[PDB]
């Protein structure tokens, strides 16, 4: 709910990889496995290489066993592990004759996979079972239903009752600056602040030295301060962050009150299309494993350095309101490897989902797109609706053709043949024509355009008569005749006339286009 | 320039009258053609004044075919006869100007007395502003 | 803080615009020919009217001026004009100067009171209304939107006209350049039913607060409303169809037992003259 | 197979498609009202018995929906190109057409409109002094012009006429749920017949909430809570619409909560014949 | 218990236009998602009945101490000053900053004349409320004109004028076009027979009062002048509920106004009701 | 800065013509009466244009008393095409030279400009006098 303004969900997107971890970690140690073993491990989804007795087939059901009945405790069936195994022979992993046999093995796994999210908890035999326990409540932060008494008071104020897994998660959200990894541990320890389906993670801060048996290492390859005895597990995370001016992380309030323009808060979720069928081109361990970790590190290490502002001859010029900062106000929530969920000042996550796109455009080899879903929100909106509306921004721009970006929320008539989500390509065309005739650049107008704000409202009116009849020709005149009083009558060209090329393709008129265009130029101005 | 003004009108005049009901096409030809109406009347003066007093006559009726009354003959008898007075106050060099603007809406106004007064008038209405509106963005008022 | 209610002071009446009156508005809402300065008219019907906004802004604007000139002797009538001095903060971009004109609204500066306690005893505020942040002093009268009388809607009718068409120029004193336009204002003599309602919130000041807006309403009458004004194109004048009381047994009842008051062929100076004493007499009965 | 139908036409927006089980309290404390407090009971006992009743779905000018039975997706390859596999799979609802359709594992559609749009409609609160504002987010659903919400009932008519006929009169003049003193919950109400073709044999989707006695088929998990009277009701692991079940006929739980009565939630379960691929 | 519905139907005639707006022209009215209509909501037109007769009562909060008990436990004003919950004042409820009048438990919800009517939660007892303010949507007349070309919204430009300077500072609001019709019901409870009587002289006092005040909007610059025409009094019994047969008693007020028909007409109108209770 | 008011003298009477008058070929009337009337702006724009002629030629005289007279040589600005400058006509309303101080500062010492009113760029000084139909 509205609590935990992003130390909050910056802490959960981390939390989430700690039981990634606690379970691949714990099958590699029961089964006498190493870290080669892991094919990949991104995103909530793991792969890991093993071998077929009856005496690890015993072991690998009571590490599900264990997991689900954590998970079943700790979070009210709203997560779930559903770990599954299939037996192969030798001669699967490489192609025999023309046939993939790596592949139908994937979907012998894959379809096992399916059936256990479908029966979603199974293994509990206390699931369905009924007992009225007195005198329940539920957390104000995260919605969880716990018994009274078990509810302490939060770090924020002593008025609210908050549950106990909230208030190791904002201390855990300040301790994200202050942070070299994580170290993996037993139940029983001091010094630990968040528990896991089968172990302990202590936070191994900046000044301090490692505990454990295992260490998780954030983004480094290389033990610096790690014994000689320990285990050194690297995982890489997207961990950008702009610092406020003490030592830690941005609030949501900060972000938009050091944007461009007016005050908001921008939202994007996006992510990679047809990915799943792209892992099924692959025909061998060696093959999948590469294809699995050169996607993961575009979400992973890469994007830091997009976000710190490089590579300008890959990227080029994007549709953006003021020239990148030295120190931009981006927080990384969450980014898995097929996606992410990035927040930040408005007018900059506009700048950075061109940025994305472009960068990964040529990342990949210009085989794989994003859809980038754009969503923009006051900062006193609550995140369980701000992720609900940008995710369904995303589909928008995922059914219609899988390369598309949503920019604003546009209205559109009910024919179907009037899609709304920018096509990438025809997205920054019509930035390079509209954009540098009516803006100039860092919120500000062109030149005589000032104290005429009036007029692109009114041509956003004129966009609206478009709506309620597509039909109609009323738009054509108007068009031109608003661009003759004000003394205008050489911006828009491509507006004051119809085009009979796009009649005949049954395409949308270019006052339809017009809408996401203007109001990036209208809302960097205060407007 | 003025050379444009005597092909695109002697284009246009006799696709003028052959279309002399103001009910000829609600598509895109009444549009498309009222640019060309526009186009050679751009190279003349065309001064806006004198038709104001038969725009508001336009306009203090178009409230009236909005539920005011379902009678536009009191209305449309003075619009006949002072556009007739345009020329037959004003004459001059804005006459020449002017004889090509009449040669339009006479055609279009003996229709209106026996039209529909909820249809077929706005059809006239909507072939009235889109002669103004373009004549504005070519580079006169 | 202790807001209560015991009846609204209703003011009816008719406003003659004794010269053309012009207020104008937005214009070309998906139209092409006009004179392209109209006065706003309501789409209903397309006649013009008289705003509630255009009535209340002027009535205040004249009412900062007579307190910003006698702000010095009236702080012993009206505490809290003890915060203020003569003056404009204009000089210095402060939003609580020293002097009396501290709120910035775009770029002009209007008084409002910060506060509700520092706005319940203000002589302005407490009358047209303030605000402020979290404390936010709310207005008690309520100007509403004047539109044409029983009689000026059959000049509609009948066929007469109600705006007018007025060609001014403009010309250079040596080479005698004329400089022409047009404005649209409404016909000089046409009329407009106003009705302004004033919530008596407390029995304590409502003498001192009904005299008030007497004051500013006769200011009105020897300035102008709205438009160019001061080349005569305001001269309106205050016509009192009645002033009735609407009490608290009223509203629960339904009785007419609403106290009316004679204002039949009174100026709206008469009702400030000596007699207001006379006029009111029968409400300080109800208190 | 013939259902008796019941449309929900409404008037203002609803909080919610209404849950199988916000029907039955509803309709549990409409019977408290227009026949006394011994009628109640007397109802629980007839749907213990044969009586059944639905979850509410949403109509669009006669178009029927009906949710998507979990039957298809263990072998949606079965049926059928990839993107197909997807939009087939992530839809929500099948319109009475095509619930048809994939209760015998046939080739079908998905709708390509859905009637209802959950906006959030931002409210204020003012103090009654000095008009501070005071702001609160909210959301419903909001309907459409022909469209609305209906469900469905099967059993004796005599208990229909009797007991259901009744409170759907009483409850279009108080909504069901939702902040109804804001005009939420109204609606008018007819009744109609409909007829769902159901193929023999021992698996059935449920079209209501489940609550299983024996562990299901193959189910996508709900956690819900009631409110009676003020009182919190404790979070109970319902099946959502669509899950597959053989030969359950699921249960209520009474539960205390500390009132004078004790209060029953409904979990019937609502069978209808499906054909299962192999697991 | 329950016995039936006073059902009250007839037509909201914005006079002047109104405003709401949904805080996203810069300050548009509320429209549906889909069709474009303007509307006006339940709860601001319970929650505007709500304030304007919590004000009336505030000032008799002496003389209503026979008539209603639990109004002897109030003095009258806010509890801003100090931010205290049920102290002596009226005003006593902080929802995050607005102190509003909610009574806390039953046993006081039940005797106070606003908590009986509109509605009280409070800690413990929740007493729900006892009207229904239905929305109100345009007039099937009105529906018509919003297909027959007419704009049912129109933009006035208001300006801010420097007092010295003269300088102008504008800003747009979209209203609904006035002279509109929109057509409400609010649909009241029979609960107790005993106080049958008074919550709808209580109900039609708030309108008399909404009717000299404003609904919503910039209000005081104009945009209120709320009218009601009553077209429909019903009753809805008990019988009607269990059978469905038509027998409920009906009272005509086809051209009654809302001063017309609190005592011009409530005696007479529903004179048949009170036969039935 | 500090807009006061202490009274407002009223100047009534009757203007009479001699000899005929015209103002615009018809003489403009009142559309409700059908009578001929003197405007408004006929009778304020009038006296201002006899006004600025008559300051125009001493600006020796007024400066000793009025300040921001001293920051105009008396001429004109229709040759040379310069906003603010030297020349006491200072605005160019589309093609007319009509003396506005361009401030209230300028307008506050102007003799004309406190008087006849005053626009300007962010300043707009209003005037003293209004002159009715
Ligand atoms: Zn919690
Ligand atoms: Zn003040
Ligand atoms: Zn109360
Ligand atoms: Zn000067």
């Amino acid at each position: 709910s509205g609590k935990g303004t992003l130390k909050y969900l910056r802490a959960r997107s981390a939390y989430l990889e700690l039981i990634g971890w606690d379970v691949v970690l714990e099958i590699l140690s029961r089964l006498g496995l190493t870290r080669a073993n892991v094919v990949f491990n991104a995103g909530g989804h793991f792969m890991i290489i093993a071998q077929n007795t009856p005496d690890a087939v015993k072991e690998l059901e009571e590490i599900r066993a264990k997991a689900v009945e954590w998970l079943y405790r700790e979070f009210e069936s709203d997560l779930y592990l559903a770990i599954e195994w299939e037996p192969v022979s030798g001669r699967e992993f490489g192609r025999e004759g023309g046939k993939n046999l790596f592949a139908e093995a994937r979907k012998r796994l894959k379809h096992k996979l399916t059936v256990r999210k479908l029966k979603r908890f199974g293994e509990i035999k206390g699931l369905f079972e009924h007992g009225h326990t007195e005198r329940l409540a539920e957390c104000p932060v995260c919605g969880r239903e716990l018994p009274e008494g078990k509810l302490e008071p939060s770090a924020s104020d002593p008025e609210t009752k908050v549950c106990p897994t909230c208030n190791r998660l904002v201390s855990l959200g300040g301790n994200l600056p202050k942070l070299l990894g994580f170290g993996r541990t037993a139940k029983n320890d001091a010094g630990v602040l968040v528990e896991g389906p089968f172990s302990g993670f202590v936070p191994y801060l900046q000044g301090g030295r490692p505990v454990g048996e295992q260490i998780l290492v954030k983004n480094t390859l290389n033990p610096g301060e790690i014994p000689e005895s320990a285990q050194f597990v690297p995982y890489f995370v997207a961990d950008y962050f702009k610092k406020d001016p003490k030592g830690g992380v941005a609030t949501f309030e900060e972000l938009s009150m050091a944007s461009t323009g007016t005050r908001r808060l921008g939202v994007m979720k996006g992510d990679v299309d047809r990915l799943g069928e792209f892992f099924s081109s692959m025909d061998s361990p060696s093959k999948l494993a590469t294809a699995s970790r050169f996607m993961d590190y575009f979400f992973k290490g890469y994007i830091g350095a997009i976000i710190e502002g490089k590579f300008g001859y890959i990227i080029g010029d994007v549709p953006s309101l003021r020239d990148w900062p030295e120190e931009p106000d981006i927080v990384v929530v969450y980014a898995g490897g097929d996606d992410f969920f990035i927040v930040g000042a408005w007018d900059q996550i506009f700048e950075l989902a061109f940025r994305v796109r472009r960068a990964f455009n040529a990342y990949t080899g210009g085989k794989l797109t994003l859809s980038v879903g754009l969503g923009y929100f006051d900062e006193r909106t609550p995140i369980y609706r701000m992720a609900d509306v940008v995710s369904e921004r995303l589909d928008t721009a995922k059914d219609e053709g899988r390369n598309r970006v949503f920019v604003v929320g546009r209205s559109r008539p009910l024919d179907g043949k009037h899609k709304l989500s920018y096509e990438w390509n025809h997205y920054e065309e019509l930035w390079r024509t509209y954009a540098p005739r009516i803006y100039a650049g860092n919120g500000r107008l062109k030149g005589k355009l000032e104290s005429k704000k009036g007029l692109l409202w009114k041509l956003l009116e004129i966009r609206e008569l478009y709506v309620r009849d597509p039909n109609d020709v009323r738009w054509a005149y108007l068009t031109a005749y608003l661009l003759g009083r004000h003394g205008l009558s050489d911006l828009f060209p491509e507006l004051v006339g119809i085009d009979t090329k796009a009649v005949e393709r049954k395409e949308p008129q270019p006052v339809y286009w017009v809408d996401g265009v203007l109001k990036i130029v209208l809302m960097a101005v205060r407007r | 320039k003025g050379k444009q003004w005597e092909a695109i009108q002697p284009y246009f005049d006799n696709v003028v009258r052959e279309a002399k009901n103001f009910l000829e096409w609600s598509p895109n030809k009444r549009l498309a053609n009222a640019v060309t109406v526009a186009a050679y009347l751009t190279s003349q003066g065309l001064k806006t004044n004198q038709v104001r007093k038969i725009l508001d006559m336009a306009r203090t009726t178009e409230l009236k075919v909005k539920r005011g009354e379902g009678d536009i003959k009191d209305d449309l008898v003075k619009m006949r006869y002072l556009l007739a007075y345009t020329v037959g106050k004003a004459t001059g060099q804005s006459k020449y100007s002017l004889d090509a603007f009449h040669r339009i809406l006479d055609p279009m106004l003996e229709v209106l007395m026996g039209s529909p007064k909820k249809e077929n008038f706005e059809k006239f209405y909507d072939f009235l502003q889109a002669v103004v509106a373009y004549h504005k963005f070519f580079g006169g008022g | 803080m202790d807001r209560r209610f015991y009846g609204k002071i209703v003011i009816k009446g008719k406003i003659k615009a004794v010269t053309g009156l012009h207020i104008g508005s937005q214009r070309d809402i998906s139209e092409i020919g006009g004179i392209a300065n109209p006065v706003i008219k309501d789409p209903h019907t397309g006649l013009p009217y008289i705003p509630g906004s255009s009535l209340k802004g002027r009535l205040r604007s004249l009412f900062e001026i007579l307190v910003n000139s006698r702000l010095g002797e009236w702080r012993e009538k009206y505490p809290s004009l003890a915060n203020y001095s003569p003056g404009s903060c204009r000089p210095d971009n402060q939003e609580n100067c020293g002097k009396f004109f501290n709120r910035k609204i775009n770029r002009g500066w209007i008084h409002v009171c910060p506060d509700y306690e520092t706005a319940l005893a203000c002589p302005v505020c407490r009358l047209f209304g303030a605000s402020g942040k979290e404390s936010n002093f709310p207005s008690r009268i309520i100007v509403r939107d004047a539109f044409l009388t029983k009689e000026w809607e059959e000049k509609w009718r009948a066929g007469e006209a109600i705006t007018e068409a007025k060609i001014e120029v403009g010309i250079d004193r040596v080479t005698s350049q004329a400089n022409p336009r047009t404005n649209e204002r409404v016909v000089a003599g046409a009329e407009f039913e106003f009705e302004i309602i004033y919530n008596v919130e407390n029995t304590t000041h409502w003498r001192d607060d009904i005299k008030n807006l007497l004051t500013a309403m006769a200011l009105l009458e020897d300035s102008y409303l709205g438009g160019s004004g001061s080349r005569g194109y305001g001269k309106v004048k205050f016509i009192f169809d009645s002033f009735e009381f609407r009490p608290l047994d009223y509203y629960r009842t339904g009785k007419d037992e609403d106290i009316v008051s004679i204002d039949a062929r009174e100026k709206s100076v008469s009702d400030i003259l000596s007699g207001f004493d006379s006029l009111f007499s029968e409400v300080e009965g109800k208190l | 197979p013939k259902f008796i139908a019941v449309k929900l036409i409404p008037k203002g927006p609803f909080r919610d498609i209404p849950r199988a089980d916000t029907l039955f309290g509803a309709i549990g404390n409409a019977i408290s009202a227009i026949h006394g407090q011994s009628a109640v009971e007397e109802l629980v006992d007839a749907f213990v018995g044969g009586a059944r009743i639905s979850s509410a779905f949403p109509y669009s000018g006669d178009t029927y929906y009906l949710p998507k039975p979990l039957s298809v997706e263990p072998a949606l390859e079965g049926i059928l190109r990839y993107t197909t596999a997807k939009r087939l799979r992530k839809a929500k609802y099948l319109d009475l057409k095509n619930f048809e359709l994939a209760l015998r594992l046939r080739p079908f559609t998905i709708p390509e409109e859905i009637p209802y749009a959950r906006v959030d409609v931002p409210r204020v609160v003012l103090d009654r002094v000095t008009q501070d504002s005071s702001i609160y987010f909210w959301e419903e659903i909001r309907f459409r012009e022909k469209s609305g919400v209906y469900f469905l009932y099967s059993g004796p008519r005599e208990v229909f006429d009797g007991y259901i006929a009744p409170a759907m009169r009483f409850l279009g003049d108080t909504g069901i749920g939702g902040k109804s003193t804001w005009g939420a919950g109204l609606f008018e109400v007819e009744f109609h017949e409909m007829k769902i073709d159901a193929p023999g044999s021992e698996y059935s989707v449920t079209l209501s909430n489940a609550l299983p006695t024996k562990t299901p088929v193959l189910w996508r998990l709900l956690r819900k809570g009631g409110w009676s009277f003020g009182r919190r009701k404790p979070r109970m692991t319902f099946i959502a619409e669509g899950s597959i079940v053989k030969n359950d006929p699921g249960g209520m739980e009474r539960l205390e909560l500390g009132l004078s009565h004790e209060v029953y939630v409904y979990g019937l379960t609502f069978p209808l014949g499906v054909e299962l691929p192999e697991g």
